[PDB]
């Protein structure tokens, strides 16, 4: 049985490995999400997962793909630690408290609470990472920061500690939607496969269920994700509120804009989840048997 | 009932200045980017300038950048085009434009009736 130290250390490393591997997908998602906000005279247009990544690598280099990565690693550490140390206690309070099974309701509430606390703790990392991923020298917007800690100090000094929590409520709602949609969709798909006997219950079945649920959650959260990215990236004063940003997006680009960066978002969710699962299991097994 | 009304055009000597105004009506202008186009006869309508919903960014055609400035006031529902060092090739009908995208496949263009700007090249 993995101890807490090996679980916490394994979760941190698996999350960080998955993040460094799938970070170009996240950067491509952000670039696709902020593309139509401000018109650009440059002929550099982002279209697709590999199209966006290749355009970024050609016009800005490889290190521009991993811009804000230290912020992403900090977020991964805090989120993984909060999962390993808090999702356990709330879940076991809901299950063993009434001696009930981990029903979907208990799972929904546990994920909601853990995700909310994690979003609140890791919001400054999200602000810094999103602004660094979206900043570019080629579209007429002057980059505000040179790196993760430059961004940290500049945001803190010029706009307060509170300004490091900009976009918490969109991120919090997006977390709620991701969690609820993913859990409901996975249950519905797995019950369809197991009752209609469309597929046998082996890990291929759970993989199809999880992939379908991840895509459904990504599609369901895409409007909030686009609005959250644009709001977090915006400098002070551009948007009166988060509904203001959403309404401007709607009236100036339409319902399709709310799904900008949908393919990179879903690919990063799926690849991150599989990489973290594999790395986490292998790492905690080797640390426990070491 | 979207309605854009341009004004302020007129006859000006080459090198002169002119401020075009656009009174917008029938829609919440605080949410829409506003555009200025122009069209001279024998030519196609040329995009001139664009301004963000609250004036956060402004973009110009390369032919007018520096000479033209686009400006906004949402408390008066008005969009402004200041034109300086005007030159005879700027003679055109200038059009206020709203691209209302909304629940649509493509954006829908709402135009004004246009205001005529004539630039004289007379020598005194
Ligand atoms: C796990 C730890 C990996 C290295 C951590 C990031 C190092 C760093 O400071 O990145 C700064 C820069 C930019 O960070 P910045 O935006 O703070 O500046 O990030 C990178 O360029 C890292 C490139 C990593 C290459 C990916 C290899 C995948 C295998």
């Amino acid at each position: 049985h993995p101890t807490l130290g090996v679980q916490l250390f394994s979760a941190g490393i698996a999350a960080c490995l998955a993040d460094v591997i799938t970070f170009p997908l996240d950067t491509a998602k952000v670039r696709l999400q902020v593309q139509g906000e401000c018109p650009t005279s440059s002929v550099i247009r982002y279209k697709g997962v590999l199209g966006t990544i290749t355009a970024v690598v050609k016009t800005e280099g490889r290190m521009k793909l991993y811009s804000g990565l230290p912020a992403g690693l900090q977020r991964q550490i805090s989120s993984a630690s909060l999962r390993i140390g808090l999702y356990d206690t709330v879940q076991e309070f809901l299950t063993a408290g009434k001696e009930t099974a981990p029903s979907l309701g208990s799972k929904i509430l546990a994920g909601l609470t853990t995700g909310g606390v994690a979003v609140f703790i890791g919001q400054p990392t999200e602000v810094v990472k999103v602004r660094l991923q979206a900043q570019s020298h080629l579209h007429g917007i002057k980059p505000r920061y040179t790196g993760t800690y430059n961004a940290y100090r500049i945001i803190a000094t010029t706009e307060g500690l509170t300004g490091l929590w900009k976009g918490t409520t969109p991120n919090l709602m997006r977390s709620v939607i991701i969690n609820c949609t993913e859990l409901v969709t996975y249950d519905l798909m797995k019950e369809a496969f197991v009752k209609n006997n469309i597929l046998a219950d082996d890990v291929p079945c759970h993989l199809v269920s999880a992939l379908i649920a991840g895509f459904c959650a990504t599609a369901m959260s895409s409007p909030v994700d686009v609005v959250k990215t644009r709001f977090i990236n915006s400098p002070p004063g551009q948007y009166k509120s988060v509904p203001n940003c959403a309404m401007k997006v709607f009236t100036n680009e339409g319902p399709t804009a709310f799904f900008k960066g949908l393919v990179p978002s879903f690919l990063r969710l799926g690849s991150w989840n599989v990489i973290m699962f594999v790395c986490f299991e292998q790492l905690k097994r080797e640390l426990s048997k070491s | 009932q979207v309605q854009l009304v341009e004004s302020g055009g007129g006859l000006v000597q080459a090198g002169g200045s002119l401020r075009l105004s656009c009174a917008a009506s029938g829609f919440p202008v605080m949410y829409y980017n506003m555009h200025w186009y122009r069209q001279a006869p024998g030519k196609e309508r040329e995009w001139v300038a664009a301004i963000e919903s609250t004036g956060w960014w402004a973009h110009y055609a390369d032919s007018v950048k520096g000479r033209f400035t686009i400006s906004r006031d949402n408390a008066k529902n008005t969009v402004y085009l200041q034109m300086n060092s005007l030159k005879p090739e700027d003679t055109a009908v200038y059009y206020c434009n709203v691209k209302d995208f909304g629940w649509r496949w493509e954006a829908y263009d709402y135009w004004g009736q246009g205001t005529q700007v004539t630039v004289s090249s007379l020598e005194h």
